[PDB]
């Protein structure tokens, strides 16, 4: 009645909703507050002025005839007060419990004798009951706030590399195992342009092209334009990284390179300021006002200068465990036979008594003992250092900015923004909060670099295990390397008897209904799983496919189905038909992930999809261009991207999602582009042997000379650089002679100081 | 074949 369906979260006042108790929470528990700086007044300009290359862009529509910049002689505060929702004043349709679905499952329950039906409604009526949907509160940011500081400097303070005991060139030879990377296609442009250099546009669509990354419209510009979007700021974001990169560049061959580049960085502060976004999730209402995660919403300038190191390289470097010889799980997908490969790869381990390790960001999977762990980092970008970036940045910059003949594909300014400036624009940095600038502890998280940055430090932990003797997850000699490596982590599940729990797995496979005998039913007893939790997925043995397929981890299918996510979108939100195709949507992506196989669930779910779908047949509206792009309407759209949901659900709808390609033979995955006969072992046992401390290559020794130099020497080196980045006659032998006379005047320590601590202290003047 | 539009 009233008993059955939970109350609706109704979130408290909030007692730090406001600059001043803001401000003192922070003060008392000692966080650090930057002194506010300010941005010049916003000017009105002629884009055609600020961009005379794309005047054809400005007359044909794509760009706007006025471009609005920080030039004023007057300047100004940046505020910014997000949305928490819901709140004390606001319980409405945002962040609602499907109370629809509740009713319907106790309905089902009542009719039919499932033997996990119970456990499933008592599930969901649990998680309405205790989760809510939505963007927490300012007291649950600024309390995610603290427990980031306490993972960057408290009871395990932060490491960088070095400290840890690897150079940058140690740490690439590990990378090209755990990270495998191209080079970017020989048709895209190297790293010597400013962005705007990057679009070819004229008219003719046979030659037009743009080179940038894709960039998600809908999303925040961040600073320097509160409440814009990317899409309403695109000139804007073209004006200013043109202007940054090119100041950059001409500053560090200037007279002064330590004022000019200081200069820069001090005028274009804001660049390296996120704004803290309240992050949109299924959390605990006991802990609302204790924890909300934060987005550290990067200014459109500085992620689209990052992205431009990054996305060539990652387009062309899809490989994982599944078709790689490597433990990544870079681009991986558990359909379309991808689960099936990890059982494969796993079952194969387990016979041959080997030890199995993979890495995903943050996550990592070790196989070792008849049992399975999963580790992940502790708020894993409050553990990064600026170093942690820039020992990424010189293996993008040497494995994939290179030319065959080993020459590089970037000039000094990318050099420079790249190793030296970049690393500290979005780690260890600051963010603002309502009119307050607070220092940010690790990297900002959504940031251009986050996996890439996650990924290194996994890699790192990783290593220390290798390296340690592989000792078990669970004893002290592992959780030692959390001091060892200044990476926090935890041990999130372990799952004990792996071959026994496979075998049962196999054994227990259902005989009726879907990817069984292909009824389209639920079975009445589902099959154990297991639950490996791979980046929120377990296997499922089916019958008649005779292959592990992936379930969505029990957890989240119900806090999914519990709390379903809306339309986020207020432009498809607007369209006609979309709310009632969004609903259809809904009950038929939370059966293709996995409730298919929770009898009560897909009895429950099958019938408010089909009466969903009866109640569009009434009001006659075609929603079939919708429901054939349902993708961009679901939060598990990500995954199922060449599949329908025009006609209903049934068996074969699962037989698509999970059919492969190709045939899987483990031996016949390729090996790693770079060392591919070594093994992540025989590296580790080199390593710790003291090899690859420094690289062989000239080109590649001048940009690991480029972290350990200070800013003032950045002309020198620029000199240094420049005949191989121009390919001159002999560039080869000229760079070897110009490393080599640079290692030497390396021998003054006053030389010495790291341009990324010049960097954060340039961004902090006033 | 490699895209060249200078440099910054
Ligand atoms: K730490
Ligand atoms: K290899």
């Amino acid at each position: 009645e009233d008993v059955l369906i939970p109350k609706r979260f109704r979130p408290a006042k909030d007692p730090l909703d406001s600059p001043q108790a803001a401000a003192q929470f922070l003060k008392d528990n000692k966080y650090r507050i930057l002194r506010p700086r300010a941005i010049p007044t916003m000017v009105e300009l002629e884009t055609d002025a600020a961009l005379p290359r794309l005047r054809q862009m400005v007359e044909d529509g794509k760009l706007k005839d006025t471009v609005s910049v920080p030039e004023g002689t007057t300047a100004f505060y940046p505020k910014y007060y997000p949305f928490h929702k819901p709140d004390h004043d606001e319980v409405g349709t945002f962040g609602a419990p499907d109370i629809t679905l509740l009713k319907q499952l106790t309905f089902f329950l009542l009719e039919n004798d499932f033997p996990t039906g119970p456990e499933t409604l008592r599930q969901v009526r649990e998680a309405i009951a205790t989760l809510q949907y939505g963007s927490g509160s300012y007291s649950g940011q600024l309390n995610r706030l603290l427990a980031m500081k306490g993972v960057a400097t408290g009871r395990n303070p932060n490491k960088t590399p070095k400290t840890v005991g690897y150079t940058n060139e140690q740490l690439a030879k590990l990378l090209e195992q755990t990270l495998p990377i191209n080079t970017p296609k020989h048709e895209d442009p190297d790293l010597r342009w400013a962005p705007s250099w990057l679009i070819n546009y004229t008219g003719d669509l046979s030659t037009d092209k743009s080179y940038l990354p894709h960039v998600t419209i809908k999303s925040s510009a961040g600073l320097p334009y509160i409440g814009k979007t990317k899409g309403d700021t695109t000139a804007e974001a073209l004006v200013l990284a043109d202007s940054f990169i090119r100041d950059l560049g001409r500053a560090a061959t200037s007279a002064d390179p330590e004022a000019g580049v200081k200069k820069t960085i001090t005028d274009f502060w804001y660049l390296s300021c996120g704004l803290l976004f309240p992050k949109g999730e299924r959390y605990t209402q006991v802990d609302w006002d204790k924890k909300t995660r934060n987005i550290w919403s990067a200014p459109y300038p500085t992620h689209l200068l990052l992205s431009m190191v990054s996305t060539p390289v990652m387009n062309e470097s899809k490989l994982n465990i599944t078709n790689t010889q490597t433990p990544s799980l870079y681009g991986f997908s558990p359909f379309h036979g991808g689960m099936d490969r990890i059982m494969t790869i796993i079952r194969d381990s387990l016979d041959n008594d080997e030890d199995l390790v993979m890495i995903y960001a943050d996550n990592i999977y070790i196989l070792q003992d008849n049992t399975w762990y999963s580790i992940d980092l502790e708020k894993g970008e409050a553990n990064c250092t600026p170093q942690h970036m820039q020992a990424m940045m010189y293996y993008l910059l040497t494995r994939g900015w290179t030319n065959e003949d080993g020459s590089p594909r970037y000039n000094p300014t990318w050099a420079t923004f790249a190793m030296n400036v970049a690393p500290s624009m979005v780690v260890d940095s600051s963010c603002l909060l309502m009119n307050l600038q607070l220092k940010t502890y690790g990297q900002g998280s959504g940031n251009a670099f986050t996996f890439l940055n996650n990924h290194l430090m996994s890699t790192i932990v990783v290593a220390e295990w290798v390296k340690a003797g592989k000792p078990n997850p669970m004893t002290k000699e592992f959780m030692d390397l959390e001091e060892k490596t200044g990476i926090n982590f935890k041990i999130e599940r372990e799952l004990k008897n792996l071959r026994e729990t496979i075998v049962e797995a196999v054994e227990t496979a259902p005989q009726d209904g879907y990817l069984a005998d292909g009824s389209d039913l639920p079975p009445i007893r589902p099959g154990k799983a297991v639950e490996l939790d791979l980046l929120g997925w377990s296997a499922i043995y089916s019958r008649q496919m005779e292959m592990f397929v992936p379930v969505l981890e029990n957890e989240r299918l119900i806090a999914s189905a519990a709390y379903p996510k809306g339309l986020e979108n207020k432009a498809l939100a607007r369209k006609p038909g979309a709310e009632i195709a969004y609903q259809i949507v809904r009950y038929e992506a939370i059966r293709l992930v996995g409730g298919w196989n929770n009898p009560l669930l897909e009895t429950a779910a099958k019938h408010m999809s089909l009466d969903k779908r009866k109640r569009l047949e009434v009001k006659g509206i075609d929603v079939t261009g919708f429901l054939d792009d349902w993708n961009n309407m679901s939060e598990f759209g990500g995954d199922l991207e060449g599949i329908t949901l025009s006609e209903p659900l049934t068996n074969q709808t699962l037989v698509d999602i999970n059919t492969p390609l190709d045939s899987f033979d483990p031996k016949a995955r390729p090996q790693t582009p770079r060392s591919p006969k070594k093994t992540l072992d025989e590296v580790t046992t080199a390593i710790t042997s003291g090899t690859y401390k420094d690289p062989k290559s000239a080109v590649w020794r001048l940009l690991d000379q480029r972290t350990k130099l200070r800013v003032s020497t950045l002309r020198d080196q620029a000199l240094a650089l420049k005949p191989a980045s121009s390919s001159v006659d002999n560039w080869a032998e000229a760079t070897e002679e110009l490393a080599q006379q640079q290692q030497l005047l390396m021998k003054a320590n006053n030389l010495l100081k790291s341009s990324l601590t010049e960097t954060r202290e340039a961004l902090e003047t006033i | 074949s490699r895209f060249t539009p200078g440099e910054v």
